C-alpha cells in the first residue's frame, strides 16, 4: 500500500492525532490511513486543514510498528506503516476533541518537542 | 515571537527596519507587521520612513484602492491610518536582538 507515503515534498501535512505525514492532496483524496474512521477527512479540504497541520519536526520511516523501539518511543506501534514525523505541533479543535472523547478516543498531543 | 513585539525585515526596501508584530498567524507561516512606509507614491519611480499619505497616493493614481483608512496599492501593499499593515514570512524577518529605541516606540 503506497497510499500511506507521500508522492512529492510540496504541501506535506502531519495528522495531529497519529503523526502520519502525507500530502494535503492525499489527505483530501484518501483521508488519514489511521483516523478517517473517526474523523471522516475524505473529500473535505477544510476538515483536512482542521485536523492536519503543515508544520512538524523530523521524518521517520516506519515499517515494523510491532518490532520497533522508535514505535514505542513515539507511541505509534499500533499505526499503519508510513512516513511519521518526530514531533507534530498543534492541537485539534475542541469540538473534535470532545467528539473523540465521547466516542472513547483519548487525544494525546504529538508535540513531544522540549519547549525551552 | 510575541504579539505587538518588534521584528526587522531581512530584505526588501524595508530591510533592517523595525516593524511591530501586529498579528501572529495561527498556522505559523506568516505574520502581519506594522511599518512606516518607504515609498515614493509612484511619483519618482517610472527612501526614508514617512507616514503613508492616502490623499497623495490617490491623487498620484495608478495601482491604488481605498476602503476608508485602509488602502491597497502597488501590488497588494496594505496601509491603514498612515501605517502599513502587511503580512511577511517568519523566515523573512529576524525575531531576536530587535528592541525599539524610544524613537521606534514613539513611532509604533
Ligand atoms: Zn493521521
Amino acid at each position: 500500500a503506497l497510499e500511506t507515503v507521500p508522492k512529492d515534498l510540496r504541501h506535506l501535512r502531519a495528522c495531529l492525532l497519529c503523526s502520519l505525514v502525507k500530502t494535503i492532496d492525499q489527505f483530501e483524496y484518501d483521508g488519514c490511513d489511521n483516523c478517517d474512521a473517526y474523523l471522516q477527512m475524505k473529500g473535505n479540504r477544510e476538515m483536512v486543514y482542521d485536523c492536519t497541520s503543515s508544520s512538524f519536526d523530523g521524518i521517520i520511516a516506519m515499517m515494523s510498528p510491532e518490532d520497533s523501539w522508535v514505535s514505542k518511543w513515539q507511541r505509534v506501534s499500533n499505526f499503519k506503516p508510513g512516513v511519521y514525523a518526530v514531533s507534530v505541533t498543534g492541537r485539534l479543535p475542541q469540538g473534535i476533541v470532545r467528539e473523540l472523547k465521547s466516542r472513547g478516543v483519548a487525544y494525546k498531543s504529538r508535540d513531544t518537542a522540549i519547549k525551552t | 515571537l510575541k504579539p505587538k513585539s518588534w521584528v526587522r525585515l531581512k530584505r526588501g526596501i524595508y530591510k533592517d527596519d523595525i516593524a511591530q508584530v501586529d498579528y501572529v498567524e495561527p498556522s505559523q507561516n506568516t505574520i502581519s507587521l506594522k511599518m512606516i512606509p518607504r515609498i515614493d507614491y509612484d511619483r519618482i519611480k517610472a527612501p526614508p520612513q514617512r507616514l503613508f499619505d492616502a490623499e497623495k497616493i490617490r491623487s498620484l493614481g495608478g495601482d491604488v484602492a481605498s476602503d476608508g483608512d485602509f488602502l491597497i496599492f502597488e501590488g497588494n501593499r496594505y496601509s491603514r491610518k498612515g501605517f502599513l499593515f502587511k503580512s511577511f514570512a517568519m523566515s523573512a524577518v529576524i525575531t531576536e536582538g530587535v528592541k525599539p529605541t524610544l524613537s521606534e516606540l514613539e513611532k509604533f
